[PDB]
RNA sequence: CAGUGUCAAGUUGGCAGGUAUUUGUCUGCCAAAGUUAAAUACAGAGUAGGAAGACCGAUAGCGAACAAGUAGCGUGAGCGA
RNA sequence: GUACUUCUCUCGUACUGAAAGGGAGAUGCAAUGCAUCUGUGGUGUGCACACGUCAAAUCCGUUUGAUUUGCCCAACACC
RNA sequence: UCGAACCACCUAGUAGCUGGUUCACAUCGAAGUUUCCCUCAGGAUAGCUGGUGCUAGUAGAAGUAUUGUGCGGUAAAGC
RNA sequence: UGCAAGGCCGGAAAGAAAUUAGAGGCACCAAGUGGGCCUUCUUCGGUAAGCGGAGCAGGCGAUGCGGAAUGAACCGC
RNA sequence: CGUAAAAGCUUGCUUGAUUAACGAUUUCCAGUACGAAUCGAGACUGCGAAAGCAAGGCCAGCGAUCCUUUGCGAUGAACAAAUCAUACCAGAGGUGUCAGAAUAAUUACCACAGGGAUAACUGGCUUGUGGCGGCCAAGCGAUA
């Protein structure tokens, strides 16, 4: 829409809202990012404190397949479960068998007390999620 | 001013508008739909010819690699020499009649190809092959 | 200025730290050989300009129990001698 | 060109607003160590204090009802 | 701009006062602050460690701090549209116990003493009486002015 | 006439921006109401319809159960239940398991959250069928849904400034994490400071 | 990758395994010969055939709706109604 | 153009560390164990509570208790 | 055409510099100052200002006095 | 033990510092401006200035109207 | 500025001129660094009989990113080992244009963008200079 533009809304008005004095230019207060350090300094400095520096060591060939590692909360495994899935999960006193890597979520994260008695299959656990589960009617199990 | 923006980071900096000057170096997709129509109208058109073969030819189950996708199941190309010295047939003589045939693939997990070669006798099993 | 020889410490032989190996393979250099390799400019600053003419001096408090030395560092004095207090 | 002119009338015009009371950001920190470190434990008891008192009210509460 | 160093400007501040010098009072060594009370921050010279800035002379504030020897006050510091709590960190000798509410510690403590006796209390003691009003006073000498030339 | 009073008018914002013609329905209903009733809820559940779709945070049902258990934990214990206002819309919350029966009025609720309510026992109402059951809002629990923690609200600030735990406007996570914030490049955001 | 100097090994192998070096293992692969459709780029020969448009509407749209790369300009490259 | 689409990816529900890596519920007994819902105080809509108040009559303006929603300040715990 | 020709092209070269920038009414409405910048014909940052607001707000109100209570070393004075 | 101290707290407390009480508090986004000039009061530098540099407030800029014949600034408004 | 049984003088014994978990603050301020200070805490201490005093000599004397460098005791990503490199950490080498480009002229052959923000010019203004004048004359010669 160029009829909602305010260049539009403000014909006639000779400036098109750069003012009188200061004129609108081109490029005039550098051009990009430049003067970082120099006279944009204040704006870096303080809402990018930061920018401008090296940290840390090089991984040179990172690849984001091997360094994947997901995460789901003890409070999220309800997220997996279908009330019907559920729904065998009060008779027959058959506890859910949650298999986080198809849903995702290689590690599993405890956060929060588990809602409901259920044994996930993660690759990774951590020692209180690892501990919260074996105490809730549960139990973690490794795969991969 | 500036003031609390995200530095742009916009990377178009290398002659890409095809002004009056420059040739221009974009991809506009303004002939995808015609495309979309112009390849099922040949596979449409390519699946009569090839008929009463199957247009697309039969390719096995494989595991997708990194610990990121091992755990989905994906078609590759070609099954191997082994699921088709462990099914009978000539991997010559598998290329000929739909079956895709891959000398690379190395039969890691005997739980690879038993997936596998049971894959095939099944097309096996439902192919006529009728002679000429 | 002075300094002691000997510092007595309860937590103490002084070298007056002097480096400046300046390796190769360091790998701000290799970058530097690699970067101002060839045609090109002198493809980097170098400061010409003077400088400020004192020094600022560390001092390694070196343990006389074997390991683990220590630095400290003083104030920009122009003459520094271990004399240890004739 | 120093001036400090019209800059008087610049902080009077949105005001020169108050301080905040006490009541804001009274945080009792990095002041004088064993005041807070004491002014902490006191605190962690009137917390259990604070969630033990509820406990009553409400199991009073209950069966006064 | 040439100087502007911590100490600026401050001859006649911190220079004590004429014909008394010297060591700090034994009433501001022996006085008790605690969290809360207000102070007058009046940094005198012959301590001359722990001297607050020339701008904390004339101010008063809550003591939000009392650590061993340095008492931490807040100051309102008006700073250009809005007013900084500063928290300026002295020693105690830079520190008066502020009267600032004498003006009505003492008022409410015989104020209410007396309204409590003039609501509940056990008796009424007549107070101040009346200050603006009529009357027909007497003269005790008359007089005239015209000039002293 | 000198006056100074030039900048004390507040933006009360007089009507809404939206276009949805069933919430129009509710503020013409919540005009009548706000309006010709001596009803407090009337008038605060009217500015809050109104009010754009940033300021009507979303409260969760775990928010809803919490709050209408701090309620329910202090009354005549056979007095009623009050019904959970909310004038943003209610979501589901993976995070409770056992919802109570509660009524709940919200202008909108997720598909899961609109479930999670009618399998605990409770139903969820309408502002339309509000106005039929306490119009006046009597033993009714007004709610907002937190605001903060929003990640807009979290940006708002400098990141750069002494005592600002802001988050700098970066899409690369690990780009400015360097200089000027770390205590060895030489100054480090001081991450305290009394205001 | 190139140039110069140097210049191998032989499946008791060679190269690749994104930090150099040596010593090992492991994994993949087998350079220094060659061909190979399709999907991909292009409206330039519109060659052949076209179809369209929230486009421009004769100072616009191609420079050119017309005997337009024309008349005319330039020693010329060119310019250009 | 419209209609449909498993599959995947993407952003995010979890953050942190330079990295190896690690990874947040609360309460009581404990210094891990067992029942396992705002986390604390404070400032705090609305409504229900009783509290009287020129109050036409009695519904509301006053207010005090209850819970306090959002928000904010302080300091717990935990990663 | 010459202290670097001419044609075409890169090229719509760059310009903190100069000129211009197309309707109405309504509602408000400034600044030439701070700090930093090879900075001083410009920027960035605050202030000024608008819009959108959020919020329990006769209060955490005030370019004002009163009352107490501090502070000061200029005028005059005195050498 | 109890004083005093902190974080608290309930029982209880009212005023026999004027006025306006033209509503407090934050928050977000974004311009424009970053060449000022004059003036009152005082005052640094200069022989001086319709001079340069300041402090204070007011203005002009950005603003007419009324009148000092006349005037960006004065006097009224 | 300040200090007089000291903060100066003399002597003594000493390294607190150190690590500081750095926590907060002040000044500059944008309430950002930096620099210098202030109040602390933890050691370990020295000097004192002790209370206390000391984290230099008050307050000027100093330096970012990167790089180099040393101290201090995780990674090099198919594994393993030792080097090598890097990383975290704390410092040092330094940016005096001192919030930090790596720097000589000349143009009258000069060109451009502009500038009365800024000179020669021109219009003024400045009245002291340079040159003219008044009363009063020790007296000159009280004035031809
Ligand atoms: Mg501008
Ligand atoms: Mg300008
Ligand atoms: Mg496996
Ligand atoms: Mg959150
Ligand atoms: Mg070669
Ligand atoms: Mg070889
Ligand atoms: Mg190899
Ligand atoms: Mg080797
Ligand atoms: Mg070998
Ligand atoms: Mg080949
Ligand atoms: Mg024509
Ligand atoms: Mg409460
Ligand atoms: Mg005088
Ligand atoms: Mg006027
Ligand atoms: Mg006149
Ligand atoms: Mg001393
Ligand atoms: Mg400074
Ligand atoms: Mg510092
Ligand atoms: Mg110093
Ligand atoms: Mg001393």
């Amino acid at each position: 829409p160029t009829r909602f533009k305010k260049c539009r809304h403000q014909r006639g008005s000779t400036f098109c809202g750069y003012g009188r004095v200061g004129k609108h230019r081109k490029h005039e207060s550098g051009r990009g990012n430049a003067g970082g350090m120099h006279h944009h300094r204040i704006n870096f400095d303080k809402y990018h404190p930061g920018y401008f520096g090296k940290l840390g060591m090089d991984h040179y060939h990172r690849k984001k397949n091997p360094m994947w590692k997901p995460t789901i909360n003890l409070n999220n495994l309800s997220r997996l479960i279908a009330a019907e899935e559920a729904a065998k999960a009060t008779k027959g006193g058959t506890l859910p068998v949650v298999d986080l890597q198809s849903s995702g979520y290689a590690k599993l994260l405890g956060n929060g007390h588990i809602q409901v008695p259920c044994i996930v299959k993660a690759r990774y656990v951590s020692k209180l999620a690892d501990k919260k589960i074996r105490k809730a009617g549960g139990a973690v199990v490794l795969q991969a | 001013p500036k003031g609390n923006n995200a530095i742009p980071h916009v990377h178009q900096k290398k002659h890409w508008n095809p002004c009056s000057s420059q040739k221009g170096n974009v991809k506009v997709f303004l002939n995808q739909p015609a495309q979309k129509h112009r390849r099922r109208r040949l596979r449409l058109l390519k699946a009569k010819k090839v008929f009463p073969r199957p247009l697309k030819a039969l390719r096995p189950q494989v595991n997708c690699p990194t610990v990121r996708h091992n755990m989905k199941r994906r078609l590759g190309r070609g099954f191997s020499p082994a699921e088709l010295k462990a099914a009978g047939l000539n991997p010559q003589y598998a290329a000929t009649i739909g079956i895709r045939v891959d000398s690379r693939r190395k039969n890691k997990s005997e739980e690879g190809m038993n997936v596998n070669v049971q894959r095939l006798k099944t097309y096996m099993s439902k192919l006529v092959l009728f002679p000429m | 200025v002075n300094y002691p020889k000997k510092k007595v410490m309860h937590c103490f032989k002084v070298v007056q730290y002097k480096a400046g190996k300046a390796r190769l393979f360091a790998r701000g250099k290799r970058r530097y050989d690699r970067k101002q390799s060839g045609y090109g400019g002198q493809t980097k600053p170098v400061f010409h300009k003077k400088a400020k003419t004192t020094k600022k001096i560390v001092l390694k408090l070196q343990c006389s129990g074997c390991k683990s030395i220590r630095q400290v560092v003083l104030k920009r004095t122009k003459h520094f001698e271990l004399n240890d207090k004739k | 060109n120093h001036t400090n002119h019209n800059q008087s009338s610049k902080n009077h015009r949105n005001g020169i607003k108050g301080p905040m009371p006490l009541h804001l950001h009274n945080s009792k920190r990095g002041s004088w160590l064993p005041a807070l470190v004491n002014a902490r434990r006191v605190r962690k008891h009137n917390q259990k204090a604070a969630l033990k008192k509820r406990r009553e009210r409400i199991a009073a509460f209950a069966a006064k009802n | 701009v040439h100087s502007y160093g911590y100490k600026s400007g401050t001859r006649h501040l911190f220079a004590k006062k004429f014909r008394k010098h010297g060591a700090p009072s034994v009433s501001t060594i022996l006085t008790n602050i605690k969290v809360g009370d207000y102070v007058d921050v009046v940094a005198d010279s012959a301590v001359r460690e722990g001297m607050p800035h020339k701008y904390y002379h004339g101010r008063t504030g809550i003591v939000w701090n009392v650590t061993p020897r340095g008492v931490g006050v807040i100051i309102n510091k008006p700073v250009r549209t809005r007013t900084l709590r500063k928290r300026i960190c002295v020693r105690f000798e830079h520190v008066r116990k502020s009267r600032c509410q004498e003006a009505f510690k003492a008022k409410e403590h015989q104020f209410q003493a007396y309204l409590a006796a003039k609501k509940a209390g056990k008796a009424l003691p007549p107070l101040k009486k009346s200050s603006r009003m009529g009357g027909i006073v007497r003269p005790k000498n008359v007089e005239v002015l015209a000039r002293r030339v | 006439d000198l006056t100074g009073i030039s900048k004390k008018s507040r933006v009360i914002r007089h009507h809404t921006y939206s276009t949805n013609p069933y919430i129009k329905l509710l503020i013409k209903l919540y005009k009548f109401l706000a309006k010709r009733t001596s009803s407090g809820f009337n008038k605060v559940v009217y500015q809050r319809l109104i009010k754009s779709r940033s300021n009507r945070a979303p409260i969760s049902l775990s928010r809803i159960a919490v709050v209408m258990k701090r309620k329910a934990v202090f009354t005549a214990k056979s007095k009623a239940a009050p019904i959970a206002v909310v004038v943003g819309d209610v979501l589901d919350d993976v995070r409770m398991a056992r919802i109570p029966a509660m009524r709940v009025c919200a202008l909108r609720f997720s598909k899961s959250a609109r479930q999670s309510i009618v399998a605990a026992g409770g139903e969820c109402l309408t502002f339309d069928q509000l106005a039929m059951i306490a119009p006046t809002g009597k033993n009714t629990y007004l709610l907002r849904g937190r605001k903060s923690g929003r990640e807009s609200v979290r940006h708002f600030g400098a990141s750069g400034v002494p005592g600002s735990h802001s988050k700098p406007y970066a899409t690369n996570r690990g780009k400015e994490t360097k200089r000027g914030r770390r205590t060895g490049r030489s100054y480090k955001r001081k991450a305290f400071r009394h205001v």
